[PDB]
């Protein structure tokens, strides 16, 4: 229903899309990219702008045999949702935000997705890195993982 | 017919019901169910032959176990006080509580929704405290039911 | 002689018929099959002898294990309603459902096909829900046969 | 109704009291506690169905299991001598030392506090010495109570 | 006397026999091999004594147990068919397949050949269909031979 | 039938090139390489070409020993395929097209192939990779196992 | 009741803010910052200042599952401490305290703090790494971990 | 009362003594100790109630178990030799070695020294020879005595 | 006497007898080595006391059992032939085999050498093929000597 | 008979070169070499001379304990085998080559070969790694290991 | 107590300076110093003085809970000592007289240490490292661990 | 005793020094080293010299605890053997007498050495790293392990 994407990444892409501007915390909706949307000198958002959210797939979606008929690839899949902003504190809400958003879907029959369960499954920090001279990004992440049953035509 | 079709686990909803009134008795996170009717089976053989002549069914029950984690005060207290009455302490009394149980189950695709129902479930023993040094608390129920009072697609 | 060859069990295609048709009864998605043709066995001994004097073997029947991973709700249906007819809730009848079995399977190297044919096969018990948090359901049968009508190849 | 609620184990409070007076005997550091009310169930069949006639419950009594850590010399000593008494050495009479049991536990949100109270709980065996090199002393009770004198929520 | 030495599984040939011809049975692929000749043994004591008085041996049989991962068509119909015939099917008949078994096996240093023959082993079942999902089918035979007929260094 | 190949590279090579152009969901059907044909500053399609799939074998095969006989290996081979254009939704339909692709033959009984099984296994995105800045390619990969009993020498 | 904050850094710092002057060793109280609040060259304290704590995130906070209804993560969140000064003596005294001070709250359920768990895991010594020669800060570490029931969106 | 504490296992000194002597018999090396005070429990059910309506203990024992690594050579001819005895071979006599048992532990604070003495331990098997290539000999007793005859704290 | 001290289980050397002869049977290659004297204990209760009345010993045995690698055809002709004699096939009589079993072996300092020697070793069962693909037979012998004949210091 | 060699590259590099003409696939029997053999700006063959097959233990053998007697090493042995042209068709029939070469000798018990065991265990491609520009060797490997009883002196 | 340290590396160090002369093996009694007391250049002894031991902790110290009371952490510490010297044997000496000066205090409950438990766990020799032309240290070290219960103050 | 050593490496020395002229293949008798004892540039024979075996403990000793008397550690030792000479034959035939000398001693009972055990458990060959075109030296090593009880003086 809400996205019957082709691929993970524009997947994830078209739920954080979907959401209503209520249910995110700061003032001003974010703006969601693919990773590859942007140049690095360009990564993160200006001043006077938004907050960027980016989406891409970090490590190898699993197709494991569902059983000896063939007709399914259990399919678990992984994504990494980056935060950056200026602000230290609008990072911290975007994780919020993006884990609210997300824990939605939880158990999805494919319903609204392609898939039997979308989920965060972890969060990382990073706001440790930023040095603290120059006006930099912040950033902060939610990993999340994707599983569900995929079609192999073995028996058309 | 329905075509076979996976489950994802989670998608079901588990409830059990006062048999007095159909109301409900709260209960919730589960982590394991498992419903098995069960008859007894009887085969006759005799001299006349090396094979199975007969074979016939008796003792009719449903084998339910349950793995759960959030405590429900509501029924551990119908347990005690047994059919149509709540207690706080254990019941002198003949009369073991008698649930029906409940489980609707939409299938992977969403090509059926499979309802199962099962009449006067009774458990011979309640976990109260199932404390282990730093993890919450998980229960475990065995219990019989008398019969499946209902096993169907309830889509559309 | 055939040859004796490898067998890769995805190949092995299983049935279930209906005896009073010989029609199928929808069921899929097989993880484990047994199949074990198995006899009681009476060995004679006397004072005569600390060697077995003869041997002989009774109690006839096939047993048959199998563990799955697709619902079938015809399957399920069968099975309570005993023989010649399905239902949606247990049935108070002493007959069980009798289930003809088939399995067709391609050796390694397409050398032979063996065909592995059961009749009669009852189930004590049927898993109806079998839900773990996490994870699709997975069913397990245990049941038995009368006798095995076809072991031969079928290549050809 | 009190909605269920997930249980972090620590948070649990257990004590033993002398049942002649209601004072506390001391007893600490405990690693597991599993306490589970239990009947002996009868289930009734005949001829004229399949499905379970009646079934009834008797033999009441409360199962006990803990693994602790810190041995208690009050406890062992107690358990020694008997109702009333104490002694530092095995004593040659039938009465088993009875103990009062009380577990006290706040949910995870502190939705409510469940009290559970089971009294003249009997323990068949006590561990002594229980050393392992390298390691620190860790005891089993297995034990049982009469009943449930209290199971509720004691919050406000 | 002959030299104790080690043995390496692999170097082993096992076969079977016809018992009415000695004419070789196809089969294949085995993975474990136990041969395990026993007796029951009754030792006698009496109040003249606390040590054992006497002990003596009776029920000879050979235990064999075999793992093997080749399907043998011609075994299977050979078991099934019962002492001097092949069958497709069950057979009705008081009379199981009686096999001659010789294990042949080189020292790992040549410095001996065992030769192990067993005769009339009788297996009590018989696995047909051994799947599992993602793996070539393996099979387990247990039964037992009435005597060693030959236990001898088969070299020069 | 379709490969009969002497090594696994080729023989996948050989799948995918056998694929009808109706199989593909872009409307220039892909040109097939082995990694080695081509050099990498002209690695991947230029402008106004069809996408370009490179294949090779990333990791080592397996000779497992499939029993005592000797007579077969159970071999276990892997082998990664690359897709490469400069349209970021090409390669993820390229990537879908792959999968359902190979995802015929999963349980050959070296029908089409000289194998038991060839599978996908996993998938992977590269697409995070390539500098936004720039024109240039976009990667993604599928993950194949392939799986068959091969033949030895020992016995000839 | 002391923190009530959105984010396990902000939480652990408003402990350790919260702490009486009676319940640190030294004679001045430190001051407790985030890691990225000083920049690097600046990082530690001056001559004639107080201790400074740095308080960050290090590595990935699990989201895991808690049951099948979906309504709550079992979140595990991990964070380090960093003490630093010119007195390797007062880093000695520091760990002793920060350990102290979040050994309260070891098995709060939610009352003074959002979590039902904080607890120091483990603790390092880097004074080896401080260069004998040169006046140079003294650094000494407490690794906490942190747990708690989270809540999500699924259920609204 | 005596606070409960926690025990370092290597801190008890265990030792045994002839109980015709007071003397010690050597032994050394013990790995694993326990000791187990246990009564028979007996139970009384009427049908006036489902509650237990007395319990009473009888058929004291204190069962002994001890995994120890170094070989005492007197304390198995001891054994062999029976009361007042011993034998360099086994003995047709009715009498087990009795031996008196010690054990005294410092808790882990030194807050109390826990004695434990146990009168006529006896032994119904002792291991004489356990190898075990590649590794040192290692030896387990199982046995009971007749009563504690004394557990207090020994300190001051 | 003697100071209990740890023992290498390689320096154990073990040998078989006929004790017909005192002549060698050839055996070698132990793996492991538990010879275990034991009685069966009888204890006395009665309405007296609840503490144990007597405890007597009787039915005398020594658990032998062995874990090997290197086949001895000696050893097993000699088990087959019985008392006094060998055979190439089981033989149909009354009498086993009775070995006489010696293991000497020097403590881990030499500070003594045990001497275990065991009279009329009996083995219910012989292993002669343990066949396991890709590893070097192993066998397991469980049998029981009459009475330990000596257990001593052999040193000096 | 065919090798008697003292080391493991020097057993493998005879069996190589034992081997027929006839059983070499391309025209040109290949030179067999130790790696260290050539200089490394000569390693692999020239244009019109045949290809090359380097011999080498590319990690540590293994020698365990076979037995408490120790007269034996179980000793595994481990070769990589290269074969480099600048056909990447002849070294993919070389792999083919050596594999079936090595696949004699598979359960050798010390006939040909000092071993009980010489088997490829896995094999590599590496033809990805031949800049296409460049006239250059095409690599591929067969992983090999050899297994036998390797004898101490211990006990002379 | 022999130190009451505050932490374990000036625990170690004061049971180092507390050992008698007699109890070194050289001539002259070591110095020992925290790792960071001297500057590297100048690390080790010069000629004419007596040897030097380095002590500091080199990985993370764990605190386990001990159980659900939360009163304490079974804490386990970790530390090398590092002997310098010119003199290859000197250091061998060190090495042997460290591990048998700390294993004292092996099972000390709290009588000399803070500790239950000081124990070398290993020790490395880094004498290869030293470079033949020149003088210049030999290096060799002692690992030790060290357990206790510490406290929480969670309960006042 | 034949070593009576300090250490491992001195240990390990001696027993190749101790070595019969008669026991090494080559016509001269190769010189013993510690790994330090020859600078780096002149490591390895000259020409017209016997061949150098280089020893040292190239990884740490492990203490483990025997039982809680704390008497003795159970010690092991790692050492490694290289073997340096141009002669490529040489070498392998001093990797063969290295285990043959240092496989004697495998169960020594602290007979000829201050262990229990002394034992080669790998061999390295290093010869492919020897480039072609110079005349530099040929290397191999022996791994050996080496086991004990090693005496604590903590009972004094």
């Amino acid at each position: 229903a809400t996205t019957s994407a082709s691929h993970h990444v524009q997947a994830i892409i078209d739920l954080l899309e979907a959401a209503p501007d209520a249910d995110w915390t700061p003032t001003q909706t974010p703006t969601v990219k693919r990773y590859w949307d942007d140049a690095q000198s360009e990564r993160g958002p200006g001043a006077d702008m938004p907050a960027i959210l980016y989406v891409w797939s970090p490590t190898t979606s699993s197709l494991d045999r569902f059983s000896m008929d063939g007709d399914v690839f259990d399919q678990n899949d992984s994504i990494e949702v980056q935060a950056w902003s200026f602000d230290e504190t609008e990072v911290e809400q975007l994780q919020g935000d993006i884990v609210q958003i997300l824990s939605e879907y939880l158990d999805d029959n494919e319903v609204q997705t392609p898939y039997s369960d979308v989920a965060p499954t972890g969060t990382n920090d990073f706001r440790e890195q930023t040095p603290a001279r120059t006006t930099g990004h912040y950033i902060m992440s939610v990993e999340v993982e994707t599983r569900g049953l995929s079609e192999t035509a073995k028996n058309a | 017919a329905t075509s076979p079709e996976g489950i994802w686990s989670n998608s079901g909803a588990l409830t059990f019901e006062d048999p007095a009134d159909d109301s409900e008795i709260l209960f919730a996170g589960v982590r394991d169910v498992t419903i098995t009717p069960a008859y007894e089976h009887a085969e006759l053989y005799t001299i006349d032959s090396t094979f199975r002549d007969e074979v016939k069914r008796y003792e009719h029950n449903v084998n339910v176990e349950i793995t759960y984690a959030k405590f429900s005060l509501e029924f551990a207290q119908e347990w005690l006080g047994g059919p149509g009455a709540t207690a706080t302490a254990s019941q002198d009394d003949s009369d073991p509580m008698k649930f029906n149980l409940e489980n609707v189950t939409p299938s992977a695709s969403g090509g059926f929704e499979r309802t199962t129902a099962v009449e006067n479930v009774v458990f011979p023993e309640l976990p109260l405290d199932s404390a282990t040094y730093g993890e919450y608390e998980e229960y475990s129920l065995t219990g019989s039911g008398r019969s499946v009072t209902n096993l169907a697609d309830t889509s559309g």
